[PDB]
DNA sequence: TTTGAAAATATGTGTAATAG
DNA sequence: AACTATTACACATATTTTCA
């Protein structure tokens, strides 16, 4: 369902996130192994607070990423990966104009599930953009999140439905190499004056990297653009040192929400990051 | 009369910028409405949880 | 010379450019409409919970 | 399988012919 | 006439999909 849901009154959390990149494969290709973790291990999600003793069905499907509302991603589909040295997790594949996997959640294992049968398929853009109803162009649109749900039946016969999504994931071979990307920011806010160092940690940061700041209305209109001065004198491998810029109207009396992004050339920019300035 | 090109240059550019800004705006609009829509949906689900005590 | 294939691309590229805008408008109508109705169902439940 | 790229498209820019 | 908006064309670039 593209219908919203939450972390719940209990909690379904992702204990081990996926790697930032995962070149997915087409139908015209040999399948790739299912998504892995940065440690070489695998992604892990479990249900906390399940004081009961019956196996449920955790389902996963490839959702959208970027700064939009979570929605099953139309240009990508989960793929049941073949096998491992040890049959780790079993699967079940179904649809609804988009495939969905269901790996059993065992109480025996603390309602924890190691995801290693989750691969990703890529569909031809022109193939999708065809069906009437679709308004999103696939070009340049290559990011994703692994979405997981669980339906907890209750003693009252109720269904508390939970859902969670991983961190964005790049699937585009080229994009994964070209487009920069923040995964950690040192600070989330500060006051109007700015002039404070924010440590930005991510991938593909070069010496062409510039950090831009934006102000937009609910109207979707850019109201402000300010470039920050990142210490390009010397630094570590992949992490920029950003000097937060002063806000346009230092006289605000209520917190403003802004965005900033990293850019390496006209068409090589990161996804919009969040930031907020506080009044004085 | 090579200026003819300099101008037709902008002429074309103009029109092109027009069709872009237009479509970007639209993309903005739909994206926002989806924002609004989900907010209602989550609310509605919050009231149904609230209701059925 | 390979130009025969491009004329075909652009044509499609442009045609598609348009269809996109058209599809977006219809989607705005649809959403404005849906949202209105949902806005109501919201209020509706609101009063109800406020009387329970 | 996994990696890197050529081969194939898709989209931007400058022109030219043409409608308005 | 003289000028701008429009649309298709060839060529340059940008991304995607097919192959090795």
């Amino acid at each position: 369902w593209p219908l919203s849901s939450q972390s719940g009154s209990y909690e379904l959390r992702i204990e081990v996130q996926p790697k930032p990149h995962h070149r997915a494969h087409y139908e015209t290709e040999g399948s790739r192994g299912a998504v892995k973790a940065p440690t070489g291990g695998h992604p892990v999600v479990q249900l906390h607070g399940y004081m009961e003793n019956k196996p449920l069905g955790l389902q996963i499907f490839i959702g959208t990423a970027d700064e939009r509302i979570l929605k099953p991603h139309a240009f990508y589909q989960v793929h049941r990966i073949t096998g491992k040295t040890v049959t780790t997790t079993s699967y079940e594949k179904i649809v609804g104009n988009t495939k969905v996997l269901e790996i059993p959640l065992e109480p025996k294992n603390n309602m924890r599930a190691t995801i290693d049968c989750a691969g990703i398929l890529k569909l031809r853009n022109a193939d999708i953009e065809l069906r009437k109803g679709e308004t999103d162009i696939g070009r340049k649109n290559t990011r994703v999140r692994l979405v997981f749900r669980v339906h907890i039946p209750e003693s009252s016969g109720r269904i508390v439905s939970l859902q969670t999504a991983s961190n964005p994931i790049e699937c585009s071979q080229r994009s994964a190499h070209e487009l920069p990307m923040v995964e950690r920011q040192d600070t989330d806010s500060c006051l109007v004056y700015g002039g404070q160092q924010m440590i930005l940690t991510g991938q593909n940061f070069t010496s062409e990297s510039k950090v831009v700041f934006t102000e937009k209305t609910t109207d979707g209109q850019q109201i402000w653009e300010m470039e920050a001065t990142v210490d390009k004198d010397k630094s570590q491998p992949n992490m920029l040192f950003v000097e937060i810029p002063e806000y346009r109207n230092k006289h605000i009396r209520t917190p403003v929400k802004v965005n900033f992004y990293v850019i390496n050339g006209k068409r090589k920019r990161s996804q919009p990051q969040h930031f907020t300035y506080h009044p004085v | 009369r090579r200026i003819r090109r300099e101008r037709n240059k902008m002429a074309a550019a103009k029109c092109r910028n027009r069709r872009r800004e237009l479509t970007d705006t639209l993309q903005a609009e739909t994206d926002q409405l989806e924002d609004e829509k989900s907010a209602l949906q989550t609310e509605i689900a919050n009231l149904l949880k609230e209701k059925e005590k | 010379r390979k130009r025969m294939r491009n004329r075909i691309a652009a044509s499609k590229c442009r045609k598609r450019k348009l269809e996109r805008i058209a599809r977006l408008e219809e989607k705005v109508k649809t959403l404005k409409a849906q949202n209105s109705e949902l806005a109501s169902t919201a209020n509706m439940l609101r009063e109800q919970v406020a009387q329970l």
